[PDB]
DNA sequence: ATCGAGAATCCCGGTGCCGAGGCCGCTCAATTGGTCGTAGACAGCTCTAGCACCGCTTAAACGCACGTACGCGCTGTCCCCCGCGTTTTAACCGCCAAGGGGATTACTCCCTAGTCTCCAGGCACGTGTCAGATATATACATCCGAT
DNA sequence: ATCGGATGTATATATCTGACACGTGCCTGGAGACTAGGGAGTAATCCCCTTGGCGGTTAAAACGCGGGGGACAGCGCGTACGTGCGTTTAAGCGGTGCTAGAGCTGTCTACGACCAATTGAGCGGCCTCGGCACCGGGATTCTCGAT
């Protein structure tokens, strides 16, 4: 399933990141890193959801998760 | 027939995607991934649509900044080409 | 019902740039900024209170929290503004 | 009357006071604390909106949009220092290429 | 200062600052750059180009548009002096 | 004048894990530093949880949740198990 | 009245559940504090203490020292993934660092 | 009323071999000489930020003397929590 | 007979082992204290110190510098350099968010 | 290539000390054990937002070809770094003297919390337009050979 | 190097639509006008711990002199990654429809706070002794320049 993160999407991300030239080995590594980054956030988010006795995750769960994980996102508070 | 040189369109692409703010990953499969990840922390979960969007913004932002570090690692290594070791170095220096 | 800073932010916008509007997403980000900074200041003010056994957060805590949090010229200007506002409120 | 009107401020001093009390930060909150805090928040608001308004004018747009905020925040060193670990929805990044990557 | 106003200032002739540095100076100064003399206010260059007299500057001379040495940019990026007098201070157009 | 510390409880725990083993005062100061920090982390997140859920009360639920956020997995699970066991015992 | 008995003793814990409750009230964290909280908290802290001191005592034993010192704590902390992750932004006075050299730097 | 001699340029008292010993604990095998002044600058800035906030806690306390707790608070808010001097 | 000499960098490896084994502080005590006092005297006059406060600063500063040099080491190694250069520090601090 | 100086390191053993471990008074902080009000657990209802599934379009991702320019293994040579010996020099240690200010206690009162009564700032939610998205044709900017 | 092919980009004009800029109804949370209990401000007093300085020792830093190996400029050459065309595919969209569960309202009572009597627990001070440090000498390791 994770392979749905497309090669040209990763390229566009690298381009917003100012990268000129790209080893193919990047794509799988990036998918691995992304998966870990997602997992850590999601675990805490689900933890807020579960603490709240919800079955539904909120954007606030993501906010609190990201804030405690040191990456405070404005635009969803 | 006409051609650009290698890298010229890549510099054009940097200008494009740095001038723009649009999210870069396909919405649907990003959500698909999030759901299967979440299934391992708890079964039968559901999401606010906004939470998906917020996650995508966060993930793409995290990746972009990390790629700038990666770019700088390659540049410090006299490469213009990024390699997995650049990411590993950056993540290690970030203390991940 | 649901609170926000938004109308006050809107009046600030009208003050600095009468002819200029704002998007809903941007106004959301403004609320995010306000919330964040309020919490930062208040948390440090609480810590100052604990560190000195004080029951009361006062102007002096806020002034100090600002001096810890803000970079130089923002801190100076914010201090001036808070001092002024306190002076006017007192009179 | 209003507490904000005596302060000469747009921010809601009463709401600030009530927030401070129920935010559990202390047993007590002296009368000038919300006034000072409101002024700080309002000042920072003004400083942001000023620069974002300038950015929007440069972009030839009458309305402030997330791009303009991010742009302003990363163009000012003190804002960027204050907000380094923050991320902004629909902000993107500063247009930026390292000189080594250019032609010749 | 912002002594210029969208002035589409043309740039030519082996400038020792890069075009994006010169553009940044012009546009900090309230200007805009151009590649087109037909819609330019003014042009800036190394004196060597008014010695070479390439078609590009010759079009500017035939537009009678005043032209100045590159240290004009340094001077406007450093001083509030009347551009009319700075033309003289940096003059490469005897024309205009 | 009167101060307080965790030090004796640390020392009892020390006797329990390693009966024959001592500790330096500076190392005990570090242990106190550790207890303080981890206490404060938990209590802050408990407060946030309670706040986000409008609860006047911090409870066992908050501590359990706070731990499940703060600690790495197996360390957290052992901690969750311990705290749960202590609560059921205490309740009896 | 009945003979005085500690909440800590009922919990089967060394850590001071009573002092913990006091600190929770005075620490302004919430308007109210349910009695299971100080128990659960104490147990957690006491467990983490034991988990540290086990490995620190091992580090000391390995060093042939019978008394724990700051070096042992730091060593034990960096030598566990979970403690090191828990304490990664933490510095330890007189801890030093892991003895560690990158292979490229060694003789041929 | 009996003050010590006034302080200037003490950043140079951070010695080359001390900087080397620090780099050696940091596992550095080989050192370019340009490192010394750059390190001094980084250290000077690093110190200044902590010290200012420590002094800020000292001022809030109305104290004239900086405590280890003042240092601890400064470091903790600056994200570099030090165990060894708390209480 | 030619006098003994270790090969270049051999003693540096021995030095790495040495200072990685010890916990001891590495900066000259009183000079460090003088620097701290000098810096502090730029913020407010006549500032006084607990002895402990000074020691804690030296601990903090040395630890910060050491970890920073470890990152610096990696930066040179990644650059295939055996030798550290100011750019290594700068890069690391930039990645760290100090810049 | 493997083999001797010889330099550094780590290992037993007598001293001795001083920090850690320990024990006793004993103050206040925990527990004991009673209220009581309201937090919050639990039931109920509803409507909304999330989930599912469907057909169509076309933007995107993909898959293949190719060449150039990038990465990168190899070489020379230059010096800037490491190592080692002499010098000096200032850090370090003891012990001494002064006195600033941290710490504590006691008093007194200013003021922040709390309460009730009042009401307009601020919130919800209709609605009109002009901001700006979307072409679209157009006139610039700029890249790339081929000269 | 210039010079023109190209194609990509930014700039006028229309337009249209829908988001935000603004108005009205209205209610609750701020706020005006009380009260008082205690937080904290201010004074006074103690003494301790910080600050300064002097003399002596010797560890460390500084300083100078080789020299070798690491830094890095050049470079030959192999591929892997950028650009571009043609293929295919699945993302997207606007639709529909469903019902789970999130959210609001409402009851009732479990239990955390508040006070108050009691006492033993943990802290502060004063012992006393053994784990550790400390040479100091002795055994082992590891390095380098021979071979």
């Amino acid at each position: 399933n994770i392979q749905g993160i497309t090669k040209p999407a990763i390229r566009r991300l690298a381009r917003r990141g100012g990268v000129k030239r790209i080893s193919g080995l990047i794509y799988e590594e990036t998918r691995g890193v992304l998966k870990v980054f997602l997992e850590n956030v999601i675990r805490d988010a689900v933890t807020y959801t579960e603490h709240a006795k919800r079955k539904t995750v909120t954007a606030m769960d993501v906010v609190y998760a990201l804030k405690r994980q040191g990456r405070t996102l404005y635009g969803f508070g | 027939p006409h051609r650009y040189r290698p890298g010229t369109v890549a510099l054009r692409e940097i200008r494009r995607y740095q001038k723009s703010t649009e999210l870069l990953i396909r919405k649907l499969p990003f959500q698909r991934l999030v759901r299967e990840i979440a299934q391992d922390f708890k079964t039968d979960l559901r999401f606010q649509s906004s939470a998906v969007m917020a996650l995508q913004e966060a993930c793409e932002a995290y990746l972009v900044g990390l790629f700038e570090d990666t770019n700088l690692c390659a540049i410090h290594a006299k490469r213009v080409t990024i390699m997995p070791k650049d990411i590993q170095l950056a993540r290690r220096i970030r203390g991940e | 019902r649901k609170e926000s800073y938004s109308i006050y932010v809107y009046k600030v916008l009208k003050q600095v740039h009468p002819d200029t509007g704002i998007s809903s997403k941007a106004m959301g980000i403004m609320n995010s900024f306000v919330n964040d900074i309020f919490e930062r200041i208040a948390g440090e003010a609480s810590r100052l209170a604990h560190y000195n056994k004080r029951s009361t957060i006062t102007s002096r805590e806020i002034q100090t929290a600002v001096r810890l949090l803000l970079p130089g010229e923002l801190a100076k200007h914010a201090v001036s503004e808070g001092t002024k506002a306190v002076t006017k409120y007192t009179s | 009357k209003t507490r904000s009107s005596r302060a000469g401020l747009q921010f809601p001093v009463g709401r600030v006071h009530r927030l401070l009390r129920k935010g559990n930060y202390s047993e007590r909150v002296g009368a000038g604390a919300p006034v000072y805090l409101a002024a700080v928040l309002e000042y920072l608001t003004a400083e942001i909106l000023e620069l974002a308004g300038n950015a929007a004018r440069d972009n030839k747009k009458t309305r402030i949009i997330p791009r303009h905020l991010q742009l302003a925040i990363r163009n000012d060193e003190e804002l960027n220092k204050l907000l380094g670990r923050v991320t902004i929805a629909q902000g993107g990044v500063l247009p930026n290429i390292q000189a080594v990557l250019l032609p010749k | 200062d912002k002594p210029l106003s969208n002035m589409k200032i043309l740039t030519l002739g082996k400038l020792s600052r890069n075009k994006d540095e010169v553009k940044a100076m012009i546009e900090k100064l309230g200007g805009k750059l151009t590649g087109t003399a037909n819609k330019a206010s003014l042009c800036i260059s190394t004196k060597k180009e008014v010695e070479k007299m390439n078609k590009k500057m010759e079009e500017v001379k035939e537009a009678n548009i005043r032209v100045v040495s590159e240290d004009f940019l340094q001077d406007v990026s450093a001083s509030t002096k009347s551009l009319q007098e700075l033309f003289l201070a940096h003059i490469l157009s005897p024309w205009g």
